[PDB]
């Protein structure tokens, strides 16, 4: 079936900064035949940066690898679930690809600069799954551990902080991470407000878990873990309150559980991409879409 | 150990083959060799396996009219009942009165039976159906290949061919109500009045009388002796008689009885073991064969109905004759015989008894139903 | 998959087809005696306490055709049971009703000023199956019958249900063609160990005329083993009614050969 | 715009998917061009090929159908890691090794799985039938020990489907695997291949149980985490997977808390009860006709899955 | 019978067929002795229970379709034949009136099948002998895409058994309602051997 | 490839069951087979979902994942026609459901048992004596809060707020639901796992998080935050009063993304449909199966 | 099982051999047998 | 992927094939001392201090 998407709009460095990204991917707007400049990948949504609305697009919209860039037109192809691909890792973070390893597509923590082409296009970062759950920990802890110390400076001390959050490690690849040292308080950075989802949910956590412990073991015995997991969490958090305005712990209730599905979805990676054969010879691997 | 001795033809070479090979043949130069000394160094007896001969059924396609299950039923091929969304059939029964006026305006409709089996085929007889045979192997395997599609799509249509009888039998079932109330229900003695209280009561009264008295009579026939023959008799022709064959297809000739001018007008469908002991308990049946039609009929749209089609659809059965309009039997009958008539009348061997005035036809399908391994 | 699509139409205006039976190839029920119990049936209700509930489960061994008991004062004639009537103690006619209503189809069915249908000189035959909060409806009316483990066959229910008495209450014509045409009155099964009830239509081939028209055969009862055994010998002039004793004779549409020793009976 | 009539004329008309027929003696041509599905292979000359149509652009057209050609996967593995008696259709799990440039992988079969969780502490007899020596097979994961200790195997070793291709070098063997798609062989005569488990590793979740019957019943394959060190079931069911994890606690629900009676997970990493992955789709009805796998010494039970679709997934943890 | 084999044997079929079993062991055994004390319709009884057998025996001979061992004196084909003893040879002729023929025809010389060539030569190398060689190579290297029906096959089910002399052999033969079956003692070819029969 | 199942009824159907079902086409209806030709019984959710007063919600589901779905396209008397939707093809389904929910432009479909309703979504068939009612079909979000208020109803109902819980709230409308009163062994179940989910999560939480939000509750007010009325849960005081450590953070973190995907698969009941390009003034919408 | 599954010439003959045969071969009147149902049910490749 | 299949079988009893090396070419291995080190190749085992 056809599948090209020629998107209509350059000049000879632009032409070598689309020739370097021949096998990238970008998101689309439409999986339409001819597309405008301002439908290409997440120009409207990184230029303040928030990483849930960029997830929201990055799997609402559809994804689409180019593959030629002529001086005024971007001849490239959509994916859809049906065929398999070729992409190449030519990311401006590189992190060394393997053979039959889930592919996840994130959108671009490691700066705008990174990952970027400046006529606008800004590609999402294409990189395995493993690593991909181990930054977002390594991003979400940093923030945490930097919002805490930019409260109170005797909680953590800012090198002990960095020896493990400024590397991941995958595979014997020891890789290093970009880290902004002055995020700025009140939010206003990326990842500010998955970490604010983050703390709200291991807040009400408790509150959630003795009132759902309480209300099941009146519902004598479906089966032994419900009375059998009551050992193993500690005794103080387990008689913690018991008494509180049943309206307001419904609502506590119900913004930690819409606040744990929308993490839950988001800690799942994304649109998983699925490769076969990688070789790092050519640089490129046999995709598609799971 | 791998090698056998068979009395081989040995082609002989004059290879200097025997040089250093006793030496060679201690050492393992070989993988596999029985050194043979002696007696046992002979052309041995010459001994084989015999293969007496494949064998296969040849699976007869049982075709609806070369049974006598159609005689109970006028078939017509609609190449279109997909696109029948309904059918209905009036009738104007007008009733006469006694001096000492009413017309009662009954609907039947049709109703539909979709029927599929799922025969399955493995893409390795396509792949190599679809491409050419080149070396003779491959041609003796792509002939197999077809022979296996070929029979798998002729199972097919002989399943299809085999459900349909299935669903006539079936339908035939659904509106049959047993013997012991269509004994009573078909004497008019009782259907005088006008079914009051009293009447009913005294009906299902019958029934009972009637279930413990007449049911199972091929197991009272054994114990009346030597009145066999006429207890047979004298209960299939009131099973008969208690069926009113008042249709308005029957003043047609569909079905004859191969000798003469005596429509069938009825059959009978038992099982294997009933119809064995009918053909006796009868006797000797009155003819082997059954003049029917070879083909169905046929009912295609022509530009007169097919513009009502497309309009609103609600097709005319006969639009001719609706463009036609006074009108007798004898008027009528090329109207309702649409098509039943011109047939080439070719016998079909199914056996046909007589009781009385009515050459009846009996016939059993466990002969069909056990070669499905189904429950008749 | 193959596909056809076939349109059959009735072109007379009555009935055009019957279904004799003929023969009996085997009686496949092995008609003997195995009742089920409550307890699998009401599996929720229990007794007072616990122990003395362990004890009646366990004595009377709570845990091949499935009897029933209905509960009868031994005041119920015999000559009631000798002839082939409802088991319940009430003319379950529903012909001498009137059609499509229920007034006076329920005040011959439950009522008892009216007398028997069959007897005009007494109400029933016993009070504890034919009245409107008995015990046989009790047992087995599924209005009472609510939250029961579904899939066993009470074959007494086929007696008591109102919505089968309310179908027998339709015209005559209409229920002889929807008794042919729609067999799924709740059957028992076809080949099973014990009797459940079959949910899938044309797969088992099965058809009651015990939901037509509410009566049972009785059986071959007997008080005591010599009113067998004399049943045996004599056949003409066997006693009936003895002086405390009493046989049955059977009057089922089928009829079995009875071989005892060598004296058969038929 | 009469050229457009061309092009189009080149592009209208789909497969057919009805089509009447009269008899299945006379097998018209029409049929024909029904029933056939065009090959994969033949043989190389210009007829052959023209014939074969294997030169069309996405799919096989002669000069979309709902069918997905399979992918397959290249793996490089040691001679000595892998037994040349194995069965053609065999699930294998590539273990990803901690070298940052390796050119050789590692992969295992349920059979060579088994000795790696045996060691340290039927179908054990055939296993050691098999591969004689565990050393050579418990160097390929180095760290065994460790990462059975803090119940990250799951994460490490992820599946691959079954083996389709296995030539017989002799010191580097190189296989060839189905990731994805259709399972279907790569022989020059086409024949079937049938997924292979071994019997007393896969036990069945349907019967297990004992009306709506679904078509895709799935096979997952399940890591768990023991005090005999962690075992690989195998798991045929008709359900999703929000059923199959809710039913596979239920069906460990007597593990979990032997391993939690036996050992006290004293640190925060041994929660974890392993985890399961689906492997993709069969047919539930011929599905899973046993039958047997013959060594020269030996024959054990196995399953073998019938036309299998293979799908991995991520691996869900199981608690 | 097919009644009871056809819904796939149960332990509730297999049940009903024991206690059929004994019911027709202690009722219908043993044919020869009420047939002696039911007076009067001992014709009957005996040609029922002969029928009874007959039906009872599965027919479907692959060979059945070669016309062999016919009747002289009709010419209708004896499908079936009777051993008895010799003392109930002249009951079951009594009791079924008189003979409806004299003799049957019936091939004179064994049908011959000896290997041929081909035959030889896969005998020789694998140790592997056909039935009909010729057959198997008209049906795949002569003719593959002609196919096979019932009466184009017909010579190649009879190896030769339709092409051999009929002579007359001399056997009692009765009537079972349509077929006929040949009733024989062969008691005579034991007791002067003194062999038990 | 065919998709054509006919259902042949096993009577006639009148004039007013047939205008009743005629307004029901393309919306979703399971099947009981997949094959050819089935009957009316096994059609729609009404052999698990009897006329009765009690619902179970989670028996619907385990049913909806089990059995096949179809979308109905044409009725006509004494038969109606089904089309199946198997994976791997591209289907048109259109909004023909009576609670209107708007539909995202390719967002993701995920059909429910009948939530507001057994009259609602039904047909009654006395010709046939048989019940079929139409599963639900409302987007992923609000099938998630539908969710989530039956189980918060389940949990809640030995405490007492009802009509603060009981009725769905949505853009175009709020609506009412069915609140039953006891998901028998299988909601129980449900809850049990998502027990051993929550009590598992209050054991492995991590501490530094609870740090940042007590000092951010004291530094900070947001609608993250105002839930909370400016008061720090006692939990977060007895147990923030121990000391902030990263690694134990990271070790802690690994095992909270591990069980999260799954925690989030506990939601995936019920198939889910993924639409692509919704109309919304034609109500259809390109979709496959997900 | 010895049943050899080779493609061959095989004779078609008119007796009615499936009188009563799955439930007879279910129980295992024959010595050896083979049921193939369904992909299996063709020729065998030579 | 193209496919082509040989089946080589030997016809001759005996050994059919001879190879004899002829002449040297080079000697890549400087015949030197570069002794390995079981630090190397046994990098576990350790002293106590």
């Amino acid at each position: 079936m056809d599948l090209k998407v020629v998107v209509s709009l350059l000049y000879t460095d632009e032409i070598a900064k689309m020739q370097q990204r021949i096998g990238c991917i970008l998101p689309l707007a439409s999986t339409h035949g001819t597309q405008n400049v301002q439908g290409l990948g997440l120009g409207q949504v990184y230029s303040v940066p928030d990483y849930v609305s960029m997830y929201n697009y990055l799997s609402d919209c559809t994804l689409a690898v180019l593959d030629e860039v002529s001086v005024d037109s971007l001849i490239l192809t959509k994916i859809v679930p049906g065929q398999t691909y070729a992409i190449k890792n030519k990311y401006q973070p590189f992190f060394q690809w393997h053979g039959t390893g889930s592919l996840s597509v994130m959108p671009p923590v490691f700066g705008r600069e990174h990952a970027t082409v400046k006529l606008d296009i800004v590609f999402p970062m294409v990189l395995p799954t493993p690593i991909a759950e181990e930054v977002l920990q390594k991003i979400l802890l940093f923030n945490v551990y930097s919002r805490v110390v930019m409260q109170a400076p005797g909680n953590a001390d800012m090198l002990d902080v960095h020896m493990h959050l400024g590397s991941v490690s995958y595979l014997g690849h020891h890789y290093e991470l970009a880290l902004p040292e002055v995020p700025g308080p009140l939010g206003l950075a990326l990842l500010d407000n998955l970490s604010l989802y983050f703390c709200i949910m291991v807040t009400l956590l408790p509150r959630a878990s003795m009132r759902l412990v309480r209300g099941l073991i009146r519902h004598e015995h479906h089966d032994l873990l419900n009375l059998f997991q009551e050992m193993v969490p500690d005794e103080i958090a387990r008689i913690d309150l018991d008494d509180l305005s049943v309206a307001d712990d419904l609502s506590r209730m119900r913004v930690m559980m819409t606040y744990l599905q929308s993490l839950a979805s988001l800690f799942n990676l994304g649109p998983r991409l699925a490769t076969a054969a990688y070789s790092q010879e050519t640089l490129t691997a046999t995709c598609w879409l799971r | 150990e791998g090698v056998e001795n068979r009395p081989f033809p040995y082609l002989t070479v004059d290879a200097d083959l025997l040089s250093n090979l006793r030496q060679s043949a201690a050492e393992g130069l070989f993988h596999s060799f029985d050194l043979l000394v002696g007696k046992d160094a002979r052309e041995a007896g010459i001994k084989f396996e015999v293969l007496l001969g494949v064998y296969t059924n040849a699976i007869q396609y049982v075709r609806f009219l070369e049974t006598a299950l159609a005689v109970s039923c006028v078939n017509t091929e609609f190449k279109d009942l997909s696109r029948m969304t309904d059918g209905k059939i009036q009738f104007r029964i007008s009733v006469p009165t006694i001096a000492h006026q009413r017309t009662f305006i009954v609907v039947k409709n049709c109703h539909k039976h979709h029927i599929s089996t799922e025969m399955e085929l493995s893409m390795l007889d396509l792949e190599i159906l679809h491409s050419i045979p080149e070396t003779p192997v491959e041609y003796a395997e792509y002939v197999g290949a077809v022979k296996t599609v070929a029979s798998a799509l002729q199972f097919g249509v002989d399943a299809l061919e085999r459900g349909l009888i299935n669903t006539v039998l079936s339908v035939k079932l659904r509106h049959a109500p047993p013997m012991f109330i269509l004994q009573t229900l078909a004497d008019p003695t009782f259907t005088e009045r006008g079914f009051s209280k009293t009447v009913k009561s005294d009906l299902i009264a019958m029934f009972k009388r009637h279930l413990l008295e007449h049911s199972f009579f091929l197991d009272r026939a054994e114990n009346m002796g030597s009145g066999f023959s006429q207890y047979v008799r004298s209960r299939l022709s009131e099973m008969v008689a208690a069926v009113s064959g008042e249709s308005v297809l029957k003043g047609v000739s569909t079905y004859t009885t191969a000798k003469g001018g005596e429509p069938v007008g009825g059959v009978f469908i038992v099982t294997d073991n009933v119809l064995r002991q009918l053909l006796t308990f009868l006797g000797e049946e009155a003819d082997n064969q059954i003049m029917g039609p070879s083909s169905y009929a046929s009912f295609v749209v022509r530009g007169e109905n097919l513009v009502t089609a497309v309009s609103y659809g609600r097709v005319m059965r006969t639009f001719e004759h609706f463009m036609a309009r006074a009108g007798s039997t004898k008027s009528d009958l090329p109207a309702v015989a649409a098509g039943v008539e011109d047939q080439p009348r070719v016998p079909i061997s199914a056996a046909v008894i007589k009781l009385g005035n009515h050459a009846v036809a009996v016939e059993s399908l466990q002969k069909m139903y056990n070669d499905t391994q189904s429950p008749y | 998959e193959v596909h056809h699509e076939m349109a059959s139409i009735d072109t007379g205006l009555s009935y055009s087809s019957t279904m004799t039976p003929a023969r009996v190839a085997a009686i496949t029920t092995d008609m003997g005696i195995h009742t089920q119990d409550f307890f699998s049936v009401f599996p929720a209700e229990a007794f007072g306490n616990q122990q003395v509930n362990d004890y009646i489960k366990a004595k009377v061994g709570a845990q091949q055709a499935t009897c029933e008991i209905i509960v009868t004062p031994v005041t119920a004639d015999v000559a009631y049971f000798q002839k082939s009537n409802s088991p319940r103690g009430r003319a379950a006619c529903v012909v001498s009703c009137e059609n499509y209503n229920q007034e006076v189809a329920e005040g011959l069915i439950y009522d008892h000023s009216r007398p028997d249908a069959a007897y005009e000189y007494r109400s029933t035959v016993n009070p504890w199956a034919s009245q409107l909060g008995s015990l046989g409806d009790i047992m087995y009316n599924s209005s009472y019958r609510q939250t029961a483990v579904p899939g066993l066959y009470s074959p007494c229910r086929a007696f008591f249900n109102k919505e089968e008495l309310l179908r027998n209450n339709r015209g005559l014509y209409n229920m002889v063609n929807e008794y042919s045409q729609r067999l799924g009155g709740h059957p028992a099964t076809s080949n099973t160990e014990v009797q459940f009830v079959v949910i899938a239509g044309t797969d088992v081939f099965l058809e009651q005329p015990c939901s037509f028209l509410q009566e049972a055969f009785p059986a071959l009862s007997a008080s005591s083993r010599a009113l067998i055994d004399e049943f045996m010998s004599v056949k003409q002039t066997h006693a009936p009614i003895h002086y405390g004793h009493y046989i049955i004779e059977e009057v089922a549409p089928v009829r079995r050969i009875l071989k005892f020793g060598n004296k058969v009976v038929f | 715009r009469r050229r457009l009539q061309r092009r189009i004329a080149g592009l209208l008309p789909p497969p057919a998917r009805r089509l009447n027929i009269s008899r299945g003696s006379e097998f018209t041509r029409d049929v024909r061009g029904l029933v056939e599905e065009h090959a994969q292979a033949s043989s190389l000359s210009a007829a052959a090929v023209w014939r074969a149509g294997l030169l069309a652009p996405g799919e096989v057209a002669v000069a979309w159908s709902g069918w997905r050609p399979p992918v397959f996967g290249d793996f490089l593995i040691h001679a000595s890691s892998f037994n040349n008696a194995e069965a053609t259709g065999t699930p294998l799990f590539q273990f990803k090794q901690s070298d940052p440039f390796s050119g050789v992988d590692a992969v295992f079969t349920p059979l060579s799985l088994f000795i790696l969780m045996n060691h340290g502490r039927g179908l054990t007899r055939m296993a050691n039938l098999l591969y004689d020596s565990p050393a050579t097979l418990a160097d390929l994961v180095p760290d065994f020990g460790r990462l059975v200790a803090d119940r990250r195997f799951h994460n490490f070793i992820t599946p691959v489907g079954p083996l389709v291709e296995n030539i017989k070098s002799t010191y580097l063997n190189k296989i060839t695997t189905v990731v994805h798609g259709p399972v279907v062989s790569k022989a020059i005569p086409r024949s079937t291949v049938k997924v292979t488990v071994p019997q007393e590793a896969f036990v069945d979740l349907d019967a297990w149980l004992s009306q709506p019957c679904p078509a895709d019943a799935r096979l997952y394959v399940a890591l768990t985490y023991e005090e005999a060190g962690p075992r690989f079931t195998f798991f045929q069911s008709s359900r999703g997977h929000c059923q199959i994890m809710n039913i596979l606690r239920i069906y460990y629900s007597p593990s979990i808390m032997h391993r939690y009676a036996v050992v006290q997970p004293l640190h925060i990493e041994e929660l974890t009860f392993g985890a399961v992955a689906c492997l993709g789709t069969f047919s539930a009805t011929d599905g899973w006709r046993r039958s047997a796998f013959n060594y020269r010494g030996s024959s054990l039970p196995v399953v073998e899955i019938d036309s299998f679709y293979s799908n991995v997934s991520d691996w869900e943890v199981i608690l | 019978d097919p009644t009871f084999t056809e819904r796939g044997f149960s332990k509730t079929v297999k049940s009903d067929l024991i206690a059929m079993f004994k019911r027709h062991l202690l009722e219908h055994s043993f044919f020869l002795d009420r047939a002696e004390n039911m007076g009067s319709g001992f014709s009957q009884y005996v040609r029922s229970r002969l029928s009874e057998m007959v039906a009872a025996v599965s027919g479907e001979s692959v060979l059945k379709g070669v016309s062999t061992y016919t009747t002289a004196k009709g010419g209708e084909p004896v499908g079936g034949v009777f051993i008895v003893t010799d003392n109930v040879l002249r009951q079951l002729l009594t009791f079924l009136g008189e003979e409806a023929d004299n003799q049957i025809m019936g091939p004179s010389s064994y049908a011959s099948f000896v290997v041929r060539g081909e035959n030889l030569v896969t005998a020789v190398s694998y140790g592997r002998v056909m039935r009909t060689f010729e057959h198997f190579m008209a049906r795949i290297v002569d003719s593959p895409e002609k196919a096979g029906s019932t009466k184009s096959d017909l010579p190649a089910v009879a190896a030769g058994v339709e092409d051999q002399p009929r002579v007359p052999i001399s056997a009692a033969v009765i009537k079972l309602g349509n077929h006929a079956v040949a009733v024989e003692s062969l008691q005579k070819m034991y007791n002067d051997t003194q062999s038990p029969y």
